[PDB]
């Protein structure tokens, strides 16, 4: 019997991926042939930010894109002014290893968790004037891969228990169980109206869940490794996920489908961090060869390259305007790029 | 049991999933590249970014 | 240039940067030891000899003037492969492993093979290993009832305790590919007396005089 | 220093109503930063300041939303869109643009009630004071409206000016009133070198002022 | 709750010293920027000292820069400002004020409660009371009212009370004005015509500074 | 002891014993602290060159004159 | 009627040997210098007492081979610099000279502080105390350098121009004695002294350690740091010494004192060598810093 479910579900993955190829007329590539290309992209180093004693696992920009959280295993989260490279905060964590950290859109919280199995939120705004931690979730049997603030009172945690979760701040239980993963989830994406996100995990899926009624929507396929970052298009229509092949890969939540790769077979390194650019011509992939790559979302030939790091760039974000990108890496400076 | 309903909902989520209706990647490359088209060219790290008007300098 | 409102803005951040700087000056001075192991591998034991939270477990003690700081992995039931990598400055790799476990696809295999991929690993190519042996009074009996054969086929010679554990500790100190550049330790821990934190503290001092040479040059 | 200049007192208003308070600075508080370096600070009666805004647009925690701030960069106001009986107080404008920091004079917001004609009460100088070689001659002039008010002395029908100490009581809390004292002292023989003496209120609530006198006999 | 108490208040001779206390309780006393900052007698503030987070850098006001010392005690809590060479013009309340400085924050966010410090030379003298009753000829409205007379009292502290209290609703007292180099007051109470000379009314007035109280009956002309 | 280079000067030997015409004297210079004695050399009008007591009282003398 | 032993015949040939072997020193040791500099100011900076007191010890290398090709060129020709600049030139030359040694002392000690006792330094080993130790030795090296400075003149003769340093005649005899009494105490007993308690007290720990091949090599370092310092520093500081008592050793010739002054200008050449070779055996021994060099070389 155990065998007959196994081959329905072979045979309904057959007739999906049969219908895929038949909605798979054509690919971006040869639509975009006739768009000029962008350019050599030369960007700057305008800022350096030199304040961590280890490795930087996460950073997070903030809504006003001045000020920037960032997390390091040395047991520090750092809130960074960007404008004057001034450290607005230095808070010490209870477990120092963090692997995520998250700015709340509102500016008055910050969260962070790691191998500790915890999400610590932290209130930047208590009128005592220090900063202390006011939630301590608790509800994951696995490292926290990562967080995301819904709103000041809901936050999105993905472990590595292959589940992630919707929690009540302040009850501290958890509102919503996000279960379907075969391995460990790495990363999370709010869409542009929070009521949906994609999660990638170890088994090469991206799966696209309705935050509401806690269901999967979704299931994206065609990566041959791990996926190590997952990013919403601004649009919030498409997605673009960093694995460990080497590949970028543009996914349609519509078309339920791969768009383009962005890959040549010069470089064989994974992805660790996936962010575009304010207008979405622009794809900015962090890589583990030390060097981050720009790719031409239309194109797929590297628009740019920002090597400017002497260790694995552990995170890549873009400013909310879209004016800078923040990589932070291994060697625990963060470079502003412009 | 655990293997029994992992198999379960696996397939209960193939089944949803095959339910759905899909559009030509066609039509949606054509409105990714729309949507690029009409924000690029105010991308500030796209097109050439004056030094005055830039918030990072020195 | 600078309003009157910003210098203080620009002295809290000197303030707060100083402030972690000696933070991490008192950091850089504890002995990070990460515990490893497998089901019954006497793990517990070696935390009580030495003397809520899900996952990563931090024991901090002091002896000898030396502060050590041993993180007992525990029950993350995880793919290590997505979070042993931050364990890459980890002083030393403390490993417990029973003897008591040959007779139980055996419990001794798994810790060989869990051993030789935390041993030779794309981020430990350096870091010592301090390999336990645990249950050694109970592996007696069981060596006396039924022959160690039974676990290692190739296995030659007599059964008895001396020869049998001998036999033990040179299977698992060959998996080490790189025997040039980290060596393992090994203490037969169910050892009651304080010798099982003794040993510990001498391979630390034996890591850290290595990398004092390193840096020096000598090495 | 830089200079902050507001007015003396701002028109009395009622419960309910906006009201604004003005401020200005010598040099323009506008730095190169884009910040607008502006403090407005509440002093209610009998009890320490108080922040209401900073940096000129801000409102700092715990101040109802009413309170407002806007300006250009040498010209502030501070606007309540609907007045309370506790926004009674005075209204401080300060610069943090350079050290020294350099307040204002303070605005002080009192309400508007109803004009009532003072309640005018006169009092010979005690027996006990007489014994002492002092006379006082004291005039009240309670529950009036509004602040402004005069009062004049005679003796057996001679104005005199000298030797008049005036004093007035804050704003009552309950009815909004105004209480007014004026005392005029003098050594025992030259309060007794005359028999009559009069206090007469001049205040807005009649043309004729209200007169109030007594005959030593 | 966040609490600045201030103490060392009182009176001072010109050309003395003294040195204001501020307790800090309730929130992170060593994080913050502290600032003292004046109010004359009905008059405006006026700032005098500031002393930035871990003492690193201090400014004074040029009414008062050479004469008074700020400094903090962290593991205490607490904020000292040591003045010598008071003048005349010193004489304030003393107002204790918190204030953290980076991107966002909201200086000068709490105020504490003020210590009054009064530099004078003046010696410390009893006050002088004086009934005050409706003349002879006086009319007997619907209601009468009654007042005492302070008059010649020094420091500016007395309280008066009417018949232990009870009589509060109608109760006037006035501002002290300066006369002679001493203080005077007067105080009110309007009760009905039928309560007195029925019932005894008395004015109690206090100065804790003589450590007085003198308790004066009003009797009818 | 010393600092490096050629430093290798003409180094004296024996003293003059009484002064020689003081018209005839140009210049006057002393030798490299290395050398065994000290001496003052002076230069005349034949270029030759004399050693002297720096010790000496007429020696100190004719030196106090010419500086 | 004669004149003092004309010092012309190995003089002039001397002077024009020189300035090649100078040129040759400086150049091999500045590009030494500057290499380790810059690598270790990009790449690796101040994390511990021998990060900063190489860094320090470069420094002063470099100021003294900076210095050096000054007196290179006052070989050729003559000295036309002038009286200040006399001064000066000495001044930082012995201000080079004595603070590579003194640096080399502290990295000696910190080897030995850093190996046989590993526990309690620990917490010894911080950048605050490098710093305060590097900036007492330098007021140090400069209280020992100030002697020679003051008593450095440029002698304007009208045959030629002389840059040396004169004594007081009164004390002539005296200072001389101080002046080589202070450069082979600081020079050979000092440092040797230092060297031998400290890399005795190493090699002990070393044979403790398992290892048979970076043992055997480290010994071979260290040994050959010993001799090589001695050797470079023993023939200069034992002429010196022969030199300040000539006459005790009855030298009293022109010949013997001529022989004293080639013997000089040849053990001088090989100090010059010493500050030149002493970045290569301090760095460029199998270290990290090897890697540092390579990586930075590559991105450049």
């Amino acid at each position: 019997e155990l065998d007959q479910l196994r081959q329905e579900a072979e045979q309904l993955k057959n007739q999906i991926r049969d219908a895929r190829k038949a909605c798979a007329d054509a690919t971006l590539s040869q639509i975009t042939n006739n768009i000029d290309p962008v350019g050599r992209i030369q960007m700057r180093t305008r800022r350096t930010l030199r304040g961590h004693l280890a490795k930087i696992y996460a950073m997070h920009w903030g809504t006003d894109s001045r000020l920037l959280v960032s997390a390091s295993q040395d047991g520090k989260l750092i809130i960074w002014d960007s404008y004057t490279t001034n450290k607005v905060h230095a808070i010490p964590l209870r477990s120092s290893w963090v692997m995520t950290c998250a700015y709340a859109p509102s500016g008055n919280y910050v969260a962070c968790g790691g191998l500790d199995n915890i999400c610590s939120i932290y209130n930047l705004k208590t009128r005592e004037g220090n900063v202390r931690v006011s939630r301590e979730l608790a509800g994951h049997t696995g490292y926290l891969s990562c967080c995301r603030f819904l709103d000041d009172n809901q936050i999105v945690t993905s472990s590595g228990d292959t589940t992630c979760a919707l929690w009540d701040i302040e009850t501290g239980q958890q509102t919503t169980t996000f279960t379907g993963h075969t391995g460990d989830v790495m990363s999370l994406s709010l869409a542009p109206d929070t009521r949906l996100f994609v999660s990638g995990a170890c088994d090469a899926s991206a799966k696209l869940w309705d935050v509401r009624e806690g269901m999967c929507r979704q299931t994206f396929t065609g990566h041959e490794s791990d996926i190590n970052a997952i990013c919403f298009f601004p649009n919030g229509n498409a997605f673009a996920t960093g694995s460990d092949d080497a590949t970028c890969r543009l996914f349609d939540l519509r078309a339920d489908q791969e768009l383009m790769t962005y890959s040549h077979d010069n470089i064989i390194c994974g992805i660790t961090s996936v962010s575009f650019s304010k207008s979405g011509r622009l794809l900015l992939a962090g890589y583990d060869d030390f060097n981050c790559n720009v790719w031409d979302a239309l194109k797929a030939d590297r628009a740019g390259v920002l090597a400017g790091h002497d260790n694995r760039v552990s995170c890549l974000g873009v400013t909310d305007d879209g004016m800078a990108v923040a990589t932070g890496s291994w060697d625990s400076f963060l470079k502003i790029w412009n | 049991l655990t293997e029994k309903d992992k198999l379960k909902m696996e397939v209960d989520q193939l089944k949803k999933e095959v339910t759905l209706e899909r559009m030509l990647v066609s039509k949606c490359c054509e409105e990714f590249r729309d949507y690029v088209e009409e924000r690029s060219g105010e991308d500030p790290l796209v097109k050439g970014i004056p030094e005055d008007k830039n918030p990072f300098k020195e | 240039t600078l309003s009157a409102e910003d210098k203080a803005a620009v002295e809290r951040s000197k303030m707060i940067d100083r402030n972690l700087r000696e933070d991490g000056e008192k950091a850089a001075r504890e002995v990070k030891l990460l515990l490893l192991g497998a089901g019954e591998s006497g793990k517990s034991t070696i935390v009580k000899q030495m003397k809520k939270t899900t996952g990563i477990v931090e024991t901090h003690f002091t002896f000898k003037d030396l502060h050590f700081k041993m993180f007992d992995v525990g029950g993350q039931r995880s793919e290590r492969k997505k979070w042993i990598h931050c364990f890459e400055g980890v002083t030393a790799i403390i490993f417990c492993v029973a003897l008591s476990d040959y007779d139980l696809m055996n419990r001794m295999h798994e810790s060989m093979k869990l051993f030789d991929s935390i041993c030779n690993n794309k981020w430990f190519t350096d870091t010592s290993i301090i390999l336990f042996l645990n249950k050694k009074d109970l592996f007696e009996e069981k060596i006396k009832k039924s022959p160690l054969t039974i676990c290692y086929p190739e296995y030659a010679g007599s059964n008895t305790y001396e020869e049998a554990a001998a036999y033990i500790q040179c299977q698992f100190e060959d998996l080490n590919k790189r025997k040039d550049t980290k060596e393992i330790y090994t203490h037969f821990t169910c050892a009651t007396d304080t010798k099982n934190v003794q040993f510990v503290f001498d391979a630390v001092t034996d890591v850290i005089i290595k990398n004092n040479l390193k840096d020096c040059g000598l090495f | 220093d830089i200079v902050m200049t507001q007015a003396t007192s701002s028109v009395p208003v009622t419960p309910g109503e906006s009201v604004s308070i003005s401020c200005r600075s010598s040099k323009s508080l506008l730095h190169s930063n884009g910040n607008t370096y502006l403090y407005w600070f509440l002093q209610r009666p009998g009890q320490s300041p108080q922040l209401l805004i900073y940096r000129m647009s801000n409102l700092a925690s715990g101040v109802p939303d009413r309170f407002s701030g806007s300006g250009s960069g040498t010209a502030f106001t501070l606007t309540i869109s609907r007045l309370e009986a506790e926004d009674v107080g005075v209204y401080y404008c300060m610069q943090h643009l350079e050290y020294p920091l350099t307040f204002g004079a303070g605005t002080k917001l009192e309400l508007k009630r109803a004009d009532a004609a003072p309640t005018v009460s006169i009092f010979p100088p005690s027996s006990e004071q007489l014994t002492s070689g002092g006379a006082s001659v004291v005039c009240f002039l309670n529950n009036f409206y509004p602040k402004d008010i005069n009062v004049k002395w005679k003796i057996d029908g001679s104005e005199r000016q000298n030797g008049v100490l005036n004093s007035w009581t804050d704003q009552d809390s309950k009815d909004s009133t105004y209480s007014m004292s004026s005392t005029l002292t003098l050594t025992k023989d030259e309060y007794e070198r005359h028999n009559s003496y009069t206090c007469e209120a001049t205040h807005k609530t009649s043309t004729s002022p209200i007169v109030k006198s007594f005959n030593r006999n | 709750d966040v609490q600045l108490v201030e103490s060392g208040g009182g009176l001072v001779q010109p050309g003395g010293s003294r040195k204001l206390s501020c307790s800090a309780s309730g929130f992170a006393f060593s994080s913050f920027g502290m600032h003292w900052v004046r109010q004359a007698p009905e008059k405006g503030l006026e700032w005098v000292a500031y002393i930035s987070s871990g003492s690193g850098t201090i400014y004074y006001a040029d009414t008062v820069k050479g004469r008074f010392t700020i400094s903090r005690d962290d593991p205490k809590n607490t904020l000292f400002l040591q003045m010598t060479s008071l003048r005349s013009e010193d004489t304030a309340m003393y107002y204790c004020v918190r204030s953290i400085y980076y991107y966002g924050s909201s200086p000068f966010d709490f105020w504490g409660q003020g210590t009054t410090l009064t530099v004078s030379s003046a010696k410390t003298t009893p006050p002088s009371v004086y009934p005050l009753a409706p003349g002879c000829g006086d009319t007997t409205g619907s209601s009468v009212t009654l007042g005492c007379l302070v008059k010649g009292y020094f420091p500016e502290s007395v309280t008066v009370t009417w018949n232990s209290g009870s009589l509060s609703s109608s109760v006037h007292t006035f501002p002290a004005l300066l006369q002679s180099g001493l203080y005077t007051m007067s105080s009110s109470v309007t009760v009905p015509s039928s309560t007195w000379p029925s019932q005894t009314v008395t004015c109690s007035v206090a100065h804790p500074a003589s450590s007085t109280t003198v308790d004066k009956k009003l009797e009818p002309s | 002891q010393g600092p490096p280079g050629d430093i290798v000067l003409a180094c004296c030997f024996a003293y003059i014993a009484r002064p020689l015409p003081r018209a005839h004297i140009k210049e006057y210079f002393y030798t490299s602290g290395k050398c065994s004695n000290p001496a003052v050399v002076f230069v005349t009008r034949k270029n030759r060159q004399v050693c002297a007591n720096p010790e000496k009282k007429w020696v100190r003398e004719y030196i106090n004159s010419l500086e | 009627t004669s004149e003092p032993c004309q010092k012309i015949n190995v003089k002039q040939i001397a002077a024009r040997l020189l300035p090649p072997l100078y040129s040759l020193v400086f150049i091999f040791g500045f590009v030494g210098n500057m290499l380790v500099i810059l690598i270790l100011i990009n790449c690796k900076r101040l994390k511990s007492m021998t990060d900063i007191y190489l860094l320090n010890l470069a420094i002063s290398d470099l100021f003294f081979l900076l210095t050096v090709p000054f007196w290179a060129h006052y070989a050729a020709a003559q000295w036309d610099f002038g009286n200040t600049m006399c001064q000066l030139l000495t001044g930082l030359y012995f201000i080079g000279f004595f603070s590579g040694i003194f640096f080399i002392i502290l990295l000696t000690i910190d080897r030995y502080l850093a190996v046989v006792h590993a526990v309690f330094a620990l917490k010894a080993r911080t950048v605050t105390f490098g710093v305060v130790t590097s900036v007492i030795t330098w007021v140090v090296a400069v209280f020992a350098s100030l002697p020679g400075i003051i008593f450095t003149r440029s002698q304007k003769e009208g045959l030629h121009y002389t840059c040396s340093s004169h004594f007081p005649y009164s004390q002539y005899q005296f200072w001389k004695n101080f002046q080589t009494l202070k450069i082979v105490i600081l020079g050979l007993v000092l440092p040797l002294l230092v060297m031998v308690i400290c890399y005795s007290g190493i090699l002990k720990t070393l044979l403790r350690c398992r290892n048979e091949k970076k043992r055997h090599r480290a010994v071979r370092l260290i040994f050959t740091i010993m001799i090589v310092y001695f050797l470079f520093w023993a023939p200069y500081n034992i002429v010196l010494l022969l030199n300040t008592f000539q006459e005790f050793f009855g030298l009293n010739n022109c010949s013997s004192s001529n022989r004293l002054d080639q013997a000089m200008q040849v053990t001088e050449t090989l100090g010059m060598t010493h500050c030149c070779i002493n970045p290569i055996i301090y760095a460029f021994v199998g270290e990290k810093f090897r890697n540092y060099l390579l990586v930075f070389f590559q991105k450049h």
